[PDB]
RNA sequence: AGACAG
DNA sequence: CTTTAGGCTTTTGGGAACTGTCTACAT
DNA sequence: TTCCCAAAAGCCTAAAG
C-alpha cells in the first residue's frame, strides 16, 4: 500500500528526499533492506510533469512527483502494460496513440517478435 | 514432574499411533510422517518394524485382499486362458472367478469373487497377492466356507499378526559429504532389499486405421505382443502398429519392414524392459465383413480372444442355467449381475439384433483392442525418494558396494549414512531414541549370541538352536537378562514377559530372530532419557559405542576418530520415485506452431516421457530479461516459438561437423526476428482491430 | 516376532470400529435387511417417493423399485438411438433398479435408474475410474455459524442472520436485534433485509399475528418509532418474542414509510405483500416444509410441524445461537456422518422437481400417455450418476499404492463446503472461526494428520469413533472425562 | 524510446495484400454450398481429436505432400504453405454495402462505446441506427437522463452516412457539454491527428487460426467470444442476402449492428483470450514451453568437482541429445538417419558402449568449456541464483540413476534440497546464448547483492562439510600454549 | 578429512541432557513468558555459550558455529513456549516439555499440532499473495 | 479446478 | 435567478505464486 | 470465497451570464 485521519501513503510526499527515510524505517523494522534498494524503488516510483501527462522517470530525480502503479504501469510503455493486467485498458486509451516521449522496458522486445527497429 | 506419565491413548490418535516416540518430533515431522504413510508403495522385502505398538496388529487386519463377504458355498469356479500344453497354450493363469451361493438366507443370493495375482490401485505400483495353502487348494465346487475367510492376501501382511511397511536398515548417523543438505548414502544390497513393484497396463488399438508390426517373433511366426509370462524385449517395445496404406505394400509390409521399427511414423507403446507380462485383454469387433487386419497377423489375437470368449461363454451359461432353475427367485450380488453383463458385452450379438458399437470413454473401439499388463521391480540407485517413518524424507545421492560401508568391530554393516545433524534442526528426536534403543537391543541379541556357542549375523540351524536348549541354567539365564532390558525399556513388556508361560521359547525366538522385537505402546509409562541414562551407565544391556571404518570416496580405508554408534531404523520407500523424466530434444508441434501437452497415447509412446517443460514462466523471461540483455532471451523465445527458427536449430545440429559448439545456431539474416507465432497472432489481431504497437519514433 | 508377544500385544490393544475400518459408506449404502433383501439405496428411494407421494394426484401410487435382470440391465444400457447401438465398454461398477408405478391398479412403464454398487473399503469403479467415497461430516439438525443459524431444505439452504435496531419505549431508546433472511434468490430508501416478523406480517395481519403467536395486543407501554404509529402493550403482558416483532416491524417501517398514510392498512396483508407480490414464491414458502427436516429437527431438541413453528422456535428459543452460542461450530459433536443424501442428490433433486412440475401443471386428470412422458422425461437412466464425478467432492480419485485401505482410503471426511466442490472455493481457511483447536478433533478426526485437503485434524476420520446407529457420531465417555478438560484449556483467557 | 500504439490505415493493409481477395459480404448463406465455403474459409476445423499427419497442405485438405511448396491449388486458388508457419493473415474482407458511405473503424467504436454506452442509454446507437426503441422517462439516473435530454434538443439525424460526413461536429458536440466528461484532451487530440484512418472502406474478418471448431463424439467445441464475430460477419452476409433489397436506412441499420457486434467481439476477446491469467501475452509472448529441455530430480554428486559441473543420466542424455546422437552416429558409422534415431530410442532404457564414448566424444569437443552448457532452473524463480548456468560433463552409466548431479556450492543458491525436488535444464543450442547465459553463471551471485562488501550467504557450506571442519580443527589434540611451551 | 566426521546418537543427546544446570533450567519454572523465555532459556544459553562445559559434542560444537540455530535446540532441551492457533494468538496455558523429552499430554500436543497448521497455511496462501505482490 | 511433489 | 463545474461518497469490477504429474467429459 | 484497490456513478454545493 506505502509504495503503489492520516495515513502515510508514497503519493503524499512532496519530495522524494522526506519520502525516502520513512520507508526505510518502516522496512528496516522487519527486513534489512539496503537504502540504495529502497531508493531505486522510490525513483521507479517518481513521474516527471504528472500534470502533462508525462510518464518517464524524472531527472535528475528530485524535479517530479510520484504516482499510482497502475496510472505507471499503463501510461509509461505499452510494453511493459501488456505484462500487467488489464492489456485492454492501456490498447483501448487515447494516450497511448499520442507520440510522446516514452521509457523503454525489456518486454517491447518481447512484445515484438525481436525486431529491435 | 510427571515426567514419566502419559495421558494419552492409542485411541486419541490413529495414524500417529502406527510410532512411540510421536511426542519427541515437532507436529510437522509428524504430518509429513503420516502423509509419507499414505504415499508409501509396498517393498518386496518386507520385516515387522522392531519396536511395536498395538497400531499395527488393527491395520494388518484391516487390509485389502479376497474376502468372502458371507458364509456361502462355492457353486462353481472359472479360470480364463487354461493352463496346460497344447498348441494355443497359455503359461499362466491370471485370473480366477468363483461363483459363490450365500446360503442360510431365504433369498440364497449368488455372488462372484475375482482372485487375481496382483491387486493396483495407485497409477503405477501395485503389489503381488500370496495366496493362502490352506484356503485356495480346497477351492472347488460344492464346499463349505465361512464368513470373512481370507485369500490372495497382500505379501506385507505376515503369518503372525503385524504388517510390514518398511525395512530395517542398520542406519548410522555421520556428516559424511555423501549426506549433504537432506540425502541418504545407500548400499547395493539394501536397496535389493527395497525394490518396489510396478504393475503397468498398455492398451493399444489397431483396426482400420492401422495394424500390429511383428517385435517377438520370427520370421515364420509372427508374434505383436508378447505372451502370459514373457519379456518384453531389451528395449521396451509393445504393439508399434503401423497406418494402413495399400500403395505402401511393398514397402511397409514386407518381413523385413514389419519386423523393424521406424521411431517416426509408427505408434508403440514404450514400458518397463524386462518387465514380465502378467496377462492380456483382448476385445475384438467380430461382426464386420472385411476384416481390416490382413491374414496371416491375428494369431495371437484370435487365441487370447477365443480364450477369453470362452470364459465369458460359460460365465454367461452359469447365469443361464441358474435363471432356468430359479426364475424370480435369483437375487444375486450386484458385481455378478456386472460381470454378466460385461460378458455380454464382449460376446457377439446375434444376427437378428444390430451389432454393439463398442467405446471408451467417447473413444470408438476399431477390430483389436489388446490390453496387456506387466509387472516390473524397480530398482532403486538415485532420485528415489525414503523416509525414516518420522519427518526425515530425503533422496538416495550416494550407493556404494557392501563392503565399502561403515562396518563397526562386531561385523555391523551400515545400510544406511544420514546426517545426523538435521535431527537438531528439524527436531524429530524420537528417531534417535528408536535408533539407539535399537542398537542396544541389537547388541544385546548379539551378545546372546555370542554367549550361547553361536555366530552373530546368522540365523542359527534348528540343530544349533536345540543344542543350546539343552541346558535350563543358560536359556534361564538369557530370559533374565531380556527381562531386565524389557524393565529398562518397556515395563509394560516387563509385566507382560514376568507373565510368560514358557521363557524357554522367548529365548530360542530371540536367538533366532536376531533381535528382541520390543512392545512400545503409545501409553507407556517410560521416562526416555532416563532409560536412555540407564543403558549407558550400565555394564550390561549398553551398545558398542566404539570406533567405525568406512571407505571414502577416494578409495581408502579410514576408521572414523570418534565413538559412532549404529542402530536399526525402520525405513520406507516413497513414490515420486522418479521415472517422470522429460528429456526432449524436439517436440511435436500443434497445427498453429507451438509445443503442446502429451495426450496419453501420445505420452504413453516414448522411452520416458517427451515433455516440452516451460522453463521460461513470466518469472524466468524476467529474470533472463534483466541479468541477460533482453536481445538474447528474445532469440530463445523465438528459437521455442518460431518452427523455423527450431528447424534450423535442428539443422545447425545435424549439419556441424561438431554438434556441440556450434559457432551460430540460427543465421538471423536468412531467418530474421519476428516471424514468432504468438508475437504474429498478437499483432495480427491488433491490426484487425486498427492498432498496432510500433517503436517511438 | 514371539507368537506370545504378539497375542499379549493384542489382548493390550483396543480394537477399532468394524463399522469404519470397512467402510462406513459400505453400510449404508450396501447394506441388506435380513427379513428382506433390499440395499440401504433402495430403502433412501422409497423413502424418498413416500416423502414426495403428498403431492399425487390421488392414484399415482409408488408401487416401488425391482432389482433389473443383467439381461435386462445389458438390454437397456445399449439402446438403438438412431441405429447405434452404442456400449460403453469400462468396468463401471453399477448396478440397475427399476422404479415401478401404478396408476388406479394397472401399470405403467417401469423406469430403469443405475445405482453405484460401492465394494468394500468406500471403492467403486466408475467409467473404468478408481473412485473413493468417503462420508460428509453434516449438522444434525441445523448449523450455527459465525453469526448464523444455518437450515438446509429439500429445496433451499436458508441462512437467519440478525442485526441490531433501535425503537422508543416510554420515551427512551432501546435496542433490539432484528432476525431477518433472505429468501427470495432473484433478491441478490435505506437498504434493508427481509426480517422473519417481516413475513409473519405480510402472511398474516399483524394485530392476528401478535394475538396467533403472544399474549399481546396491539393499538396501531407505548412503542414507536426512532428517528408515525403507536403500538401499546399491556403493562404486564410483555414477552422477548412481542418486543423483537416490535423491532421487526419498526425494522421494516423506519426506512419505507411512503407507503404508510393510514396506519389501519398495517393490519392488512396485500399491503405487506406490496412491501416485500410472488404469491407463488409465499406458498412455496409456506408449503416448503418436509418429513426429513421435521424428524431431525426433533432429534435436536425442537418442535417443529410447520414452518411457522419454525419461524416462531428460531424467534424465541434458537436466537439464543445467534448471539450468545452455547454450542460452538469449533467442535464435531453430535453430527450426522452422511452418505446417502449427497451421493442421490441428483436424485433427490430430480424427484424433489418432478413432484413440482407434476403438481403445478393441471389438478385435471391424467392420462397414461402424459404421465409416461413426466417419467421419461424425469427418472432417465443416468439420473443419479451423471454428475457423480464432476458434481460431488466425496468421491476422490484413488492413488493408494498400500494394501491398506485405513491410511488413505477409509479414514476420509469430507466437510460440506469441501462435500458440494461445485464452488471452486478457497475461503483462505485462517480468518474462520470454524477452523479453530477443538478436543473434538482428538475423538473425532486425526490431529497430526494434517493434509494439505485440511490442515488441521477435520480432513480424517479417527477410526476409533463411537459410531452408533443411522451414522450419528457418539461421545465415548471415558476419554471424554481427559477431552474437557483439555477443552477449557483451549479456551483459557 | 518507448513504445506506443498507432492506428493502422485498413485501406492501406486491404491494398497492400496483392493476393486472393474474398469478401464476406458475398456469402448469401441459406443454402449447402455457401455456407459449406464460408466455413471453409472460417471455422478452423478439426475433424476427429486424432493427430493430423499433414505437415504442409493448403486452405483444403487435399494437398497432403510438402515438396508442392507454393503451388496454387486449383480448387481453393491458394498456395501451399507449412501448417506451423503458415500466415497469420485476415481471413476476409468486409466492403461497404452499396448504400452506406464507409465504416467505422473497429478501434474507434471501443474507445466509443466506453463512454458513449451506458446501462440507461446507448448514446452511439441512438447517433447511429434509426431502428433503436428507448424511453425517456424509464432512464433511472440523473446525469444520464440529462445528457439524453441535451442529445435530443440538439437534434442530430440518425442516420450512419450522416454520423459519418458529420462526424466532426457530432464529435464536437459530445466532447462540449457532458457526454464523455473525461479525458477529452488527449480523445479530441487523437480525433484531430487519426481522423482519415478511423473511417476505413475495407474491414478485415480475421485469420483462420483465430477461430477453432473441434467437432468429436458429443458434438463441436467452440470458444464464447468467437460467438461475437461469428454474428458480426453473418450480419454483413445478411446485407446482400435479401430476397428485398434493404433500404438505405435499413442497410445502414445492418451496417452498424455488424460493426457493433465487432467492436464487442474485440473488447470481449482482448478482455479474456489477452487479459487473463492463461491467455497469449500473459503465457505465450514472454515464454512457454521450450524444445531441447529435460526435467528431473536433482540427486548430486559428493564428490571432488568443479561448480561449474553437471551430469545428466542416460535416458535424459539420449533424448536431449538426440541429434547430436545422430550426427555422430551418421558421421563415424555409415548408417542412414532412420537407423540413427531406431538405434538412439532403443538404447535410451539399455546401456551400451557406442552411445556412451558419443557423448564422452560430444563433451570434448565441447572445447573451449567444461561440457555442454546448459540453464539450470528451480521453481519458484525468486533470486538470481534460481535460474544458473552449468557444462554438462558426463551422462551416467547407471540406467537406474534419473538423477542430475548439480554441484554442491550452487545448492544454496536456489531452494534447492535434495528432499524429492525436479528441476528443468535447458540445453543451450549456441555458443552465442552461451556467452550470454555466462551472465547467469554461479559466479555472479558471490557478491551479496543486499551489502556493499560482502560475499553473499549463498556460498556458505553445508552442514556436514561445516561439521567435520569443526570436529577436525575444533579439536584439544595439542596442549594450550603456555604447556607446550613449557 | 575423511576421518573426523560429526556422529549423532543417544550418547550426545544424553550428555547435553545430563548437565545439571540444564536439569534445573527445566524444573522449578513458573508457567510464564517472563519465567519460561527470559530466565530458563537464558539459564540454558549461559550453558550452550560457555567454552568449557561441552567439549567434542557434537550438537554443541554445531551451535556454537552456527550449524544448529540456538531456538531449536532451546524448544527441544527447554520447555517448549506457547505455541500459536491457525489465528495468530498465544495459548495461555503453555507446554511444560520440550521435545528431548517426550510431549505426552493432550492439550500440548493439540496446540503444537496447530502450529504446525499455521506452518502449512502461512506457507501457502501468503506465498499466493506474495509472489503477486514480487511480481 | 481438485489432489499430489517441490 | 438559472445552468452547469468540483470534489467527496457509493457502487462495481478485475484480480489474487511457479513448475511438473494425475484425475475427471455424450444419453 | 473474501479482501484490495482503482475507475466510473452519483450527489450536494458553488460560481458566471
Ligand atoms: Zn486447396
Amino acid at each position: 500500500s506505502f509504495l503503489h485521519t492520516s495515513k502515510t501513503y508514497l503519493k503524499n510526499y512532496k519530495s522524494p528526499i522526506e519520502a525516502l527515510p520513512v520507508f526505510a524505517t518502516m522496512a528496516n523494522e522487519k527486513i534489512s533492506l539496503n537504502i540504495s534498494h529502497c531508493e531505486i524503488l522510490i525513483y521507479a516510483m517518481m513521474i516527471r510533469s504528472a500534470q502533462y501527462r508525462d510518464y518517464r522517470l524524472p531527472k535528475p530525480g528530485i524535479n517530479g512527483q510520484f504516482e499510482k502503479y497502475n496510472r505507471l504501469m499503463q501510461c509509461r510503455s505499452l510494453g511493459g502494460a501488456m505484462a500487467f493486467e488489464k492489456q485492454h485498458e492501456p490498447l483501448n486509451n487515447p494516450g497511448s496513440f499520442l507520440n510522446k516521449m516514452r521509457n523503454d522496458h525489456p518486454y517491447d522486445l518481447l512484445v515484438k517478435g525481436g525486431k529491435l527497429r | 514432574s510427571q515426567l514419566g506419565r502419559r495421558e494419552i491413548d492409542l485411541t486419541l490418535l490413529g495414524h500417529t499411533g502406527l510410532d512411540p516416540w510421536y511426542g519427541t518430533t515437532s507436529s510437522a515431522r509428524g504430518a509429513m510422517f503420516v502423509t509419507h504413510i499414505g504415499q508409501a508403495p509396498e517393498v518386496n522385502g518386507n520385516e515387522s518394524r522392531y519396536f511395536l505398538t498395538g497400531a499395527e496388529l488393527e491395520y494388518a487386519k484391516y487390509t485389502h485382499d479376497v474376502r468372502f463377504p458371507e458364509d456361502c458355498r462355492v457353486l462353481h469356479v472359472l479360470r480364463k486362458y487354461p493352463t496346460g500344453i497344447g498348441k494355443d497354450s497359455i503359461r499362466s493363469n491370471p485370473v480366477t472367478t468363483i461363483i459363490y451361493e450365500n446360503y442360510f438366507d431365504k433369498y440364497k443370493t449368488i455372488g462372484v469373487l475375482h482372485v487375481p495375482e496382483y491387486m493396483s490401485h495407485h497409477q503405477d505400483f501395485g503389489y503381488e497377492l500370496v495366496k493362502n495353502r490352506e484356503v485356495w487348494e480346497t477351492i472347488a465346487p460344492n464346499e463349505m466356507f465361512s464368513k470373512d475367510t481370507v485369500i490372495a492376501q497382500s505379501g506385507a501382511v505376515k503369518k503372525d499378526g503385524t504388517l510390514g511397511m518398511g525395512v530395517n536398515a542398520n542406519v548410522v548417523f555421520l556428516s559424511a559429504a555423501g549426506t549433504i543438505e537432506d540425502g541418504f548414502v545407500a548400499n547395493k544390497n539394501f536397496l535389493k532389499r527395497m525394490m518396489p513393484t510396478s504393475y503397468s497396463t498398455a492398451v493399444a488399438n489397431a483396426g482400420r486405421k492401422a495394424f500390429f508390426l511383428n517385435m517377438y517373433g520370427d520370421d515364420k511366426i509372427y508374434k505383436p505382443f508378447p505372451d502370459i509370462g514373457d519379456v518384453i524385449r531389451p528395449d521396451g517395445v509393445i504393439f508399434a502398429i503401423r497406418d494402413h496404406d495399400d500403395d505402401l505394400a511393398p514397402a511397409e509390409m514386407t518381413p523385413r519392414a514389419l519386423r523393424t521399427l521406424d521411431r517416426t511414423f509408427d505408434r508403440a507403446v514404450i514400458g518397463t524392459p524386462g518387465a514380465k507380462v502378467i496377462d492380456i485383454d483382448i476385445w475384438r469387433d467380430e461382426r464386420v465383413n472385411p476384416s481390416p487386419t490382413p491374414t496371416g497377423m491375428d494369431a495371437q489375437l484370435v487365441k487370447y480372444h477365443t480364450h477369453l470368449s470362452s470364459y465369458y461363454r460359460e460365465l454367461l451359461k452359469i447365469y443361464r442355467g441358474l435363471l432356468a432353475r430359479r426364475k424370480d427367485d435369483l437375487h444375486i450380488t450386484e458385481e455378478f449381475e456386472r460381470l454378466i453383463v460385461t460378458a455380454q458385452m464382449f460376446l457377439p450379438q446375434p444376427d437378428n439384433v444390430r451389432k454393439l458399437s463398442r467405446f471408451y470413454r467417447l473413444d470408438p473401439l476399431d477390430e483389436w483392442r489388446v490390453e496387456v499388463t506387466y509387472k516390473a521391480q524397480k530398482m532403486p540407485a538415485g532420485a528415489f525418494k525414503m523416509t525414516d517413518f518420522h519427518g526425515g524424507k530425503g533422496v538416495i545421492c550416494k550407493v556404494m558396494e557392501d563392503e565399502d560401508m561403515p562396518i563397526d568391530e562386531n561385523g555391523n554393516r551400515a545400510d544406511l549414512i544420514i546426517f545426523g545433524g538435521s535431527t537438531m534442526r528439524r527436531s524429530n528426536y524420537g528417531r534417535i531414541y528408536e535408533h539407539g534403543f535399537g542398537a542396544a537391543a541389537r547388541d544385546l541379541a548379539q551378545r546372546l549370541r555370542v554367549e550361547a556357542g553361536l555366530d552373530r549375523h546368522a540365523k542359527p540351524t534348528q540343530q544349533q538352536l536345540n543344542s543350546v536348549m539343552g541346558n535350563t541354567q543358560w536359556v534361564d539365564y538369557a530370559f533374565k537378562e531380556l527381562l531386565g532390558f524389557y524393565e529398562i525399556i518397556a515395563p509394560t513388556m516387563h509385566s507382560k514377559m514376568m507373565e510368560h508361560p514358557n521363557p524357554a521359547e522367548h529365548v530360542k525366538t530371540v536367538l533366532m530372530d536376531g533381535f528382541p522385537y520390543i512392545y512400545a505402546p503409545v501409553d507407556d509409562p517410560v521416562d526416555l532419557m532416563a532409560a536412555v541414562n540407564k543403558l549407558i551407565n550400565s555394564d550390561k544391556y549398553r551398545p558398542h559405542y566404539g570406533k567405525v571404518s568406512y571407505r571414502d570416496q577416494a578409495g581408502k580405508w579410514v576408521t572414523t576418530k570418534d565413538n559412532v554408534l549404529m542402530g536399526p531404523l525402520y525405513m520406507m520407500l516413497l513414490e515420486k520415485i522418479g521415472e517422470d523424466w522429460s528429456a526432449a530434444a524436439s517436440v511435436k508441434t500443434q497445427p498453429f506452431g507451438l509445443p503442446s501437452k502429451l495426450n496419453n497415447a501420445d505420452r504413453a509412446s516414448t522411452p520416458g516421457r517427451e515433455t516440452a517443460i516451460r522453463s521460461f514462466g513470466e518469472s524466468e523471461t524476467r529474470s533472463y530479461n534483466c541479468t541477460v540483455g533482453p536481445g538474447p532471451t528474445a532469440e530463445i523465445l523465438d528459437q521455442t516459438n518460431n518452427p523455423l527458427a527450431h528447424a534450423a536449430v535442428i539443422e545447425s545440429w545435424l549439419t556441424a561437423e561438431k554438434p556441440s559448439s556450434v559457432p551460430v545456431a540460427v543465421d538471423r539474416e536468412k531467418i530474421p526476428f519476428g516471424g514468432s507465432r504468438p508475437v504474429a497472432m498478437f499483432d495480427h489481431l491488433l491490426e484487425c482491430s486498427g492498432i498496432a504497437l510500433e517503436y517511438a519514433p | 516376532p514371539d507368537p506370545f508377544l504378539i497375542e499379549k500385544i493384542r489382548e493390550n490393544t483396543p480394537c477399532m470400529n468394524p463399522t469404519l475400518a470397512n467402510g462406513i459408506t459400505v453400510e449404508h449404502t450396501m447394506t441388506r435387511d435380513p427379513n428382506t433383501g433390499v440395499n440401504m439405496t433402495r430403502r433412501y428411494i422409497d423413502s424418498l417417493f413416500d416423502i414426495s407421494s403428498v403431492l399425487f394426484p390421488d392414484g399415482f401410487k409408488y408401487e416401488g423399485n425391482r432389482a433389473c435382470t443383467p439381461l435386462k440391465h445389458f438390454e437397456e444400457i445399449t439402446r438403438e438411438y438412431n441405429a447405434k447401438r452404442i456400449a460403453n465398454i469400462a468396468p463401471t461398477d453399477m448396478y440397475m433398479i427399476d422404479l415401478m408405478f401404478s396408476y388406479k391398479g394397472e401399470m405403467l412403464y417401469p423406469r430403469p435408474m443405475l445405482l453405484p454398487a460401492f465394494k468394500r473399503g468406500n471403492m467403486v469403479t466408475i467409467n473404468g475410474a478408481k473412485y473413493i467415497g468417503s462420508p460428509v461430516l453434516t449438522d444434525v439438525g441445523f448449523s450455527v455459524l459465525n453469526d448464523s443459524i444455518f437450515i438446509p431444505f429439500r429445496r433451499t439452504k436458508l441462512t437467519f442472520k440478525q442485526t441490531d435496531h433501535h425503537y422508543m419505549c416510554n420515551g427512551q431508546r432501546k435496542i433490539m436485534y432484528v432476525i431477518w433472511s433472505q429468501i427470495h434468490n432473484e433478491m441478490a430508501r435505506p437498504h434493508i433485509e427481509s426480517c422473519l416478523a417481516h413475513y409473519f406480517f405480510c402472511q398474516f395481519g399483524v394485530t392476528q399475528t401478535f394475538k396467533q403467536w403472544a399474549n399481546v395486543d396491539v393499538k396501531c407501554n407505548i412503542y414507536s418509532s426512532a428517528t408515525e404509529m403507536v403500538l401499546v402493550i399491556p403493562r404486564h403482558q410483555e414477552s422477548i418474542f412481542a418486543t423483537r416483532l416490535i423491532a421487526g416491524f419498526w425494522y421494516v417501517v423506519d426506512a419505507f414509510p411512503m407507503r404508510f398514510t393510514r396506519p389501519e392498512y398495517v393490519d392488512s396483508t396485500n399491503l405487506w405483500r406490496v412491501i416485500l407480490n410472488i404469491d407463488s414464491h409465499l406458498h412455496s414458502f409456506c408449503n416448503s416444509l418436509d418429513e426429513m427436516t421435521i424428524e431431525e429437527l426433533k432429534t435436536v431438541g425442537v418442535n417443529v410441524s410447520t414452518i411457522w413453528e419454525l419461524l416462531y422456535e428460531i424467534m424465541t428459543s434458537l436466537a439464543h445461537h445467534l448471539y450468545a452460542t452455547d454450542i460452538d461450530e469449533t467442535s464435531m459433536y453430535g453430527k450426522r456422518l452422511t452418505v446417502l443424501h449427497y451421493l442421490m442428490s441428483e436424485f433427490n433433486y430430480a424427484v424433489s422437481m418432478f413432484g413440482y412440475m407434476f403438481q403445478s401443471r393441471r389438478d385435471r386428470e391424467w392420462t397414461v400417455q402424459e404421465l409416461n412422458e413426466g417419467l421419461k422425461r424425469s427418472f432417465k437412466l443416468q439420473t443419479a450418476i451423471k454428475r457423480l464425478t464432476v458434481d460431488h467432492g466425496e468421491l476422490d480419485t484413488m492413488s493408494n499404492p498400500n494394501s491398506s485401505m485405513l491410511i488413505k482410503g477409509t479414514s476420509i471426511l469430507v466437510t460440506q463446503d469441501r462435500a458440494k466442490t461445485a464452488k471452486a472455493h478457497n475461503k483462505s481457511l485462517i480468518n474462520d472461526s470454524s477452523r479453530i483447536i477443538h478436543a473434538s478433533i482428538a475423538e473425532v478426526g486425526q490431529y497430526k494428520n494434517q493434509p494439505k485437503n485440511n490442515p488441521d485434524g477435520r480432513g480424517r476420520l479417527n477410526m476409533y469413533t463411537k459410531v452408533g446407529p443411522t451414522g450419528l457420531v457418539e461421545r465415548r465417555e471415558e476419554v471424554r472425562e481427559i477431552i474437557d478438560n483439555a477443552q477449557l484449556m483451549f479456551r483459557a483467557k | 524510446m518507448g513504445l506506443y500504439a498507432k492506428v493502422v490505415d485498413h485501406n492501406e493493409v486491404h491494398d497492400q495484400f496483392t493476393g486472393k481477395r474474398i469478401y464476406a459480404n458475398d456469402y448469401n448463406t441459406s443454402n449447402s454450398d455457401e455456407k459449406e465455403e464460408f466455413d471453409r474459409h472460417f471455422y478452423s476445423h478439426f475433424q476427429d481429436s486424432e493427430a493430423i499427419e499433414s505437415s504442409v497442405s493448403c486452405d483444403c485438405r487435399a494437398i497432403e505432400d510438402a515438396h508442392k511448396l507454393g503451388v496454387i491449388c486449383d480448387i481453393c486458388n491458394t498456395p501451399v504453405v507449412n501448417t506451423s508457419s503458415r500466415p497469420i493473415e485476415p481471413s476476409m474482407w468486409v466492403r461497404t454495402p452499396k448504400h452506406v458511405r464507409s465504416l467505422i473503424n473497429p478501434r474507434l467504436i471501443i474507445m466509443l462505446t466506453g463512454y458513449l454506452v451506458t446501462k440507461e442509454f446507448d448514446f452511439l446507437a441512438y447517433l447511429t441506427d434509426t431502428s433503436y426503441r428507448y424511453d425517456v422517462e424509464s432512464i433511472g439516473s440523473k446525469e444520464t437522463r440529462r445528457k439524453v435530454d441535451r442529445l435530443l434538443h440538439r437534434g442530430f439525424e440518425r442516420g450512419l452516412n450522416h454520423f459519418i460526413d458529420n462526424f466532426n461536429e457530432i464529435f464536437q458536440f459530445l466532447l462540449d457539454a457532458n457526454i464523455i466528461s473525461n479525458n477529452k484532451s488527449e480523445f479530441a487530440q487523437f480525433v484531430a491527428q487519426n481522423k482519415d484512418k478511423l473511417f476505413p472502406k475495407y474491414l478485415p474478418v480475421p485469420s483462420k487460426l483465430c477461430f477453432v471448431a473441434e467437432s468429436t463424439t458429443s458434438g463441436t467445441y467452440l470458444d464464447k467470444p468467437i460467438e461475437a464475430a461469428i454474428d458480426a460477419t453473418l450480419t454483413f452476409a445478411s446485407i446482400d442476402a435479401s430476397s428485398v433489397p434493404l433500404s438505405p436506412i435499413k442497410a445502414q441499420n445492418r451496417t452498424m449492428r455488424g460493426l457493433r457486434l465487432y467492436g464487442q467481439f474485440y473488447e470481449i476477446y482482448a478482455k479474456s483470450r489477452i487479459a487473463q491469467k492463461p491467455g497469449l501475452a500473459r503465457r505465450h509472448m514472454f515464454g512457454a514451453r521450450l524444445n531441447a529441455t529435460a526435467r528431473a530430480v536433482i540427486t548430486s554428486i559428493s564428490d571432488p568437482h568443479d561448480y561449474d559441473e553437471l551430469h545428466i543420466p542416460w535416458g535424459v542424455g539420449c533424448q536431449l541429445l538426440k541429434y547430436h546422437l545422430t550426427n555422430k552416429l551418421k558421421a563415424k558409422f555409415n548408417m542412414t538417419t532412420r537407423e540413427a534415431f531406431s538405434f538412439v530410442y532403443e538404447n535410451v532404457l539399455q546401456y551400451n558402449q557406442i552411445i556412451a564414448d558419443l557423448f564422452k566424444e560430444l563433451i570434448a569437443e565441447a572445447a573451449p568449456y567444461k561440457g555442454m552448457g546448459c540453464t539450470f532452473h528451480r521453481n519458484p524463480t525468486l533470486q538470481r541464483g534460481s535460474t544458473q548456468q552449468f557444462f554438462i560433463t558426463k551422462v551416467k552409466d547407471d540406467i537406474n540413476d534419473n538423477s542430475i548431479s548439480m554441484s554442491v556450492l550452487c545448492l544454496k543458491a536456489p531452494n534447492a534440497d535434495f528432499d524429492g525436488d525436479q528441476l528443468n535444464l535447458t540445453l543451450m543450442p549456441d555458443v552465442y546464448l552461451t556467452k550470454a547465459t555466462e551472465r547467469i553463471a554461479p559466479h555472479t551471485w558471490v557478491l551479496s547483492i543486499d551489502e556493499p562488501h560482502e560475499i553473499s550467504g549463498n556460498l556458505e557450506l553445508q552442514g556436514p562439510v561445516v561439521e567435520t571442519i569443526i570436529n577436525w580443527a575444533h579439536e584439544k589434540y595439542l596442549p594450550p600454549l603456555e604447556e607446550w611451551l613449557k | 578429512l575423511s576421518e573426523y566426521l560429526a556422529t549423532l546418537s543417544m550418547f550426545d543427546i544424553a550428555e547435553v541432557y545430563n548437565h545439571p544446570k540444564v536439569r534445573e533450567a527445566n524444573h522449578n519454572i513458573e508457567p510464564t513468558t517472563y519465567g519460561i523465555e527470559k530466565i530458563s532459556y537464558g539459564k540454558v544459553k549461559e550453558v550452550f555459550n560457555d567454552p568449557t562445559q561441552f567439549i567434542g559434542n557434537s550438537i554443541i560444537e554445531g551451535l556454537r558455529s552456527g550449524t544448529q540455530k540456538t531456538e531449536q535446540l532451546l524448544q527441544a532441551f527447554a520447555w517448549r513456549g506457547f505455541p500459536t492457533d491457525i489465528n495468530s494468538d498465544i495459548f495461555k496455558y503453555p507446554v511444560t516439555t520440550g521435545y528431548i523429552d517426550g510431549i505426552w499430554n493432550l492439550y500440548e500436543n493439540m496446540i503444537e499440532s496447530r502450529s504446525g497448521t499455521k506452518a502449512l497455511l502461512y506457507n501457502k496462501e501468503l506465498l499466493r499473495v506474495t509472489e503477486y505482490f514480487n511480481r
